[PDB]
RNA sequence: UAGUGAACCAGUACCGUGAGGGAAAGGUGAAAAGCACCCCGGAAGGGGAGUGAAAUAGAUCCUGAAACCGUGUGCCUACAACAAGUCAAAGCUCGUUAAUGAGUGAUGGCGUGCCUUUUGUAGAAUGAACCGGCGAGUUACGAUUGCAUGCGAGGUUAAGUC
RNA sequence: UAUCCGGGAGUCAGACUGCGAGUGAUAAGAUCCGUAGUCGAAAGGGAAACAGCCCAGACCACCAGCUAAGGUCCCAAAAUA
RNA sequence: GGUGUAGUGGUAGGAGAGCGUUCUAAGGGCGUUGAAGGUCGAUCGUGAGGACGGCUGGAGCGCUUAGAAGUGAGAAUGCCG
């Protein structure tokens, strides 16, 4: 099997319309004030949960 | 006067796959554009932050903006040089591989 | 002497491809493609500027139809009185009178139906 | 000159009729319902746009069928699933669903085509003499000679 | 008030002060020119011609002589290696209407 | 005469017809050689009588 | 992409056991004056600052097309069945070689690509992935016909010498 | 318009339709002839679509008119004549 | 040049007339106050096609007459990139 027809700008764009990245659950820590990952240790100032790890 | 660029060329990475990453920051306060980066484990993640970055060192030494006002205006990824290589497949053929590169180019505004 | 390529091919194409321009994707950014469309439009456009004089008379013939029966009156009835009448008025000027001089044209309808009657 | 008059959506009022079915044929009572629906009757026709007028039909469940149509005139429907084809007679629909004949029959008079589908959508057809739409101030219409 | 000449085998509706565009009409420019073939009369009241109003004329001036935008006929046959291409610009002339009579 | 004034008697000089060059010449495609058969090859025909 | 295969470390690289086969690859700028110094970066690469007439001439360097990729958006688009256009056309946007202007376009009518080969092809017969370049009736000697010029019951030189 | 003289060809696979025959089964969108038309090399209108059937031969422009075949209740122009 | 009549679908193919490209000769020109080339434009001619403006570009090139051709690409499972 091969395509048959070559797939056209649009029809290409189409399908990657779903290919994309995200960027989740990012907050501002409550040690330094530095964007982190919500469950994740601080990766600035090492704490969680306000304690330094 | 109000504007930095900055840009890295020829950088080895798949142009797609960089523009995954790009589309993330376009158009975000530059704090905004560094926490994405940084927290983003693809690999072109590394090479933006460090454009994005060069860009700000631009927009405040050279240009003595406010850094602190800065957003992203414009930022993109062109299609670079490829190289061109070989891989011997079933069969004694061979099969073309494009090694491709990626122009980053990141605007950053005042406002 | 040699007479290489040139620009000669460049300004044809580039003449297609103007032509071609508002095309869907290919059709407007590959010169083979859109040779074959433009040659298809001009087909079109030859055609089309005889089916056009077609769709207006058609539209007119509706119209004038339609207020003919508003004032009583079939088109062909209508359109038999007044040849009969001797009015030479057309289709165009019919259906604009119908659609804009409802009065002129009950005017006419009026000799027609008076002429049919005689 | 190119003056011929195009209408214009919205500047044409479409106006609300009224058209009894009781004891009209089937056929004929869609064709006038369908010039109506079009806009055929008005001068200001314009084949792309959509200048016809309302319609509401009642007393469809009293609506005419000549011949043994009533029994014998079969309406298809096919699920699109093997061996998926249904069948209903004239006679059923116009005692269950009168509704549904009329806007079959209309339906397939008009053009097949967003414009048609849409002028379709001004058809109101309910059994019995009365309707809900009194709001809207229909005028009644006789069709006796138009069929 | 308005007229409907026959002008160029085709029928025109005119009014004072309006400009149509006809058939090329062999007069200058700036000149006067008078179309006797007056079908109708509308307006107040409606004159209808039988075929032609008794008597009435349009009268205008020639503000120019000019040619269409250009039409190309290009007919083809396909697989039948064969073309022919051809322009076209019929000249037209527009009459600014002074008077109805 | 001049130069830059030069002409030729009348017809005393043509134009060589070009074949293969375009449909709309007349001797576009086929070349003026028909369609197919021994003719229409390069080197083709037969000998003389 | 011509011109030697070879404008350049070419019969080289490469391929083959061998005979043998056999490439690609020219152009900054007048002059390197080939970007001191500063900033981000490990570097690469960039931003300033400079040289320069020009640096979007920065060494992949004259020009820089098309395919192809991307960014921003003036208009349209999530009930529609589309050889993709043409004719008619509301609305929106903008104002040109100023022309009965331009872009887009709901909606309606019409409408089965190009080429080849066939009696007949939308064809479910063939060919083309796209763009760019190269790519096919020519020359020599003779035959014959048309046309033209010179001379004309005449016309004419060939080799050869200067 | 025919002749004649000379230069240049292409063509030698035809198809269907009507009518007259053969082969065939008085079958074939079969085959082979005669005769006329069309296609071939002919767009346009009709027959839904539909080379060969009916009407008719596109140099072009028009938002003019009359007709051919075929049609006039809606799709869809014209008679619910 | 005017008037009138008639005519102007077309494959194979015949005839005629033209567009464009490179180069040559002569004349007459254009170019760092910006050539060629590239790009955009709503421009002109019956056609091939021809100008005119903006930007880019950086050094050669038009026009008239005549002459010679490696003179026009969209297809060759064409070749190279
Ligand atoms: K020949
Ligand atoms: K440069
Ligand atoms: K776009
Ligand atoms: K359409
Ligand atoms: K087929
Ligand atoms: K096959
Ligand atoms: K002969
Ligand atoms: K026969
Ligand atoms: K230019
Ligand atoms: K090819
Ligand atoms: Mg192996
Ligand atoms: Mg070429
Ligand atoms: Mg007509
Ligand atoms: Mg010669
Ligand atoms: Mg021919
Ligand atoms: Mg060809
Ligand atoms: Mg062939
Ligand atoms: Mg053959
Ligand atoms: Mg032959
Ligand atoms: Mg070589
Ligand atoms: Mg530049
Ligand atoms: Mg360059
Ligand atoms: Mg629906
Ligand atoms: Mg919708
Ligand atoms: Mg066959
Ligand atoms: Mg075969
Ligand atoms: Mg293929
Ligand atoms: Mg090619
Ligand atoms: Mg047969
Ligand atoms: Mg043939
Ligand atoms: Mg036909
Ligand atoms: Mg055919
Ligand atoms: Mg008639
Ligand atoms: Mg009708
Ligand atoms: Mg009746
Ligand atoms: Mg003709
Ligand atoms: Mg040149
Ligand atoms: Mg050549
Ligand atoms: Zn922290």
């Amino acid at each position: 099997a091969v395509p048959a027809r070559r797939t056209s700008k649009a029809k290409k764009a189409k399908r990657r319309t779903h290919y994309k990245l995200t960027i989740k659950g990012l907050n501002a820590c409550s040690n330094c004030g530095e964007m982190k990952k919500s469950h994740h240790v601080c990766p600035a100032c090492g704490h969680y949960d306000g304690k330094d790890v | 006067i109000t504007s930095a660029k900055a840009t890295a060329k020829t950088v080895r990475t798949s142009p797609r796959k960089a523009r995954l990453v790009i589309d993330l920051i376009r158009g975000k306060s530059v704090a905004d554009a560094i926490s994405i980066l940084k927290f983003t484990p693809n690999k072109s993640a590394g090479i933006i932050e460090k454009v994005l970055m060069s860009a700000v060192a631009n927009a405040e030494n050279n240009f003595d903006l406010d850094v602190e006002s800065l957003v992203v205006s414009e930022a993109f990824v062109n299609e670079g040089p490829t190289m061109k290589r070989f891989r011997p497949r079933a069969k004694g053929s061979a099969s073309p591989i494009n090694k491709r590169t990626s122009h980053i180019t990141v605007v950053v505004t005042e406002k | 002497a040699r007479v290489k390529g040139g620009t000669v091919t460049r300004k044809r194409r580039k003449k297609v491809l103007k032509l071609a321009k508002g095309y869907y994707g290919s059709k407007h950014t590959l010169f083979k493609s859109a040779k074959e469309q433009v040659m298809n439009s001009y087909y079109y456009a030859f055609r089309d500027r005889r089916q056009k004089k077609r769709d207006f008379r058609k539209l007119w013939i509706a119209r004038i139809n339609a207020a003919a029966r508003m004032n009583g009156l079939s088109y062909s009835k209508l359109m038999h009185g007044l040849k009969l009448a001797e009015i030479d008025i057309n289709r165009k000027m019919l259906a604009d009178l119908a659609v804009n001089d409802a009065a002129a044209f009950t005017a006419l309808a009026e000799q027609a139906k008076d002429a049919l009657s005689k | 000159m190119r003056t011929t008059y195009m209408a214009k959506a919205g500047e044409v009022e479409r106006k609300w009729y009224v058209v009894d079915a009781t004891d009209v044929p089937l056929g004929r009572l869609s064709a006038v319902v369908a010039s109506v629906l079009r806009g055929k009757n008005k001068p200001t026709f314009t084949p792309h746009v959509d200048t016809g007028d309302f319609v509401i039909v009642i007393n469809a469940d009293k609506v005419k069928l000549t011949g043994k149509k009533a029994t014998d005139k079969i309406y298809y429907r096919h699920s699109m699933y093997p061996g998926g084809l249904k069948s209903v007679t004239a006679g059923e629909l116009r005692d269950k669903n009168s509704r549904r004949l009329i806007e079959t029959s209309v339906k397939g008079m008009l053009p097949k085509n967003t414009l048609g589908r849409k002028q379709f959508t001004k058809l109101n057809v309910y059994g019995g003499a009365e309707h809900p739409h009194a709001a809207q101030q229909p005028e009644v219409l006789d069709i006796t000679n138009l069929i | 008030m308005y007229a409907i000449i026959k002008t160029g085998g085709k029928q025109v509706k005119v009014e004072v002060g309006q400009a149509i565009y006809v058939e090329k009409l062999n007069v200058e420019a700036g000149e006067k020119v008078v179309f006797d073939e007056v079908i109708l009369v509308g307006g107040e009241s409606t004159k209808v011609g039988a075929p032609t109003v008794a008597g009435a004329t349009v009268e205008g001036t020639v503000e120019k002589h000019g040619k269409q935008k250009k039409v190309v006929t290009f007919q083809y046959k396909p697989k039948k290696h064969s073309h022919r291409k051809q322009g076209h610009r019929q000249p037209y002339t527009k009459v600014m209407i002074e008077a109805i009579n | 005469m001049k130069l830059h004034e030069l002409k030729p008697a009348e017809g005393s000089r043509q134009v060589r017809n070009r074949v293969g060059r375009g449909t709309s010449s007349g001797n576009g495609k086929t070349a003026g050689r028909g369609q197919k058969g021994q003719k229409a090859r390069s080197g083709g025909g037969v000998r003389l009588g």
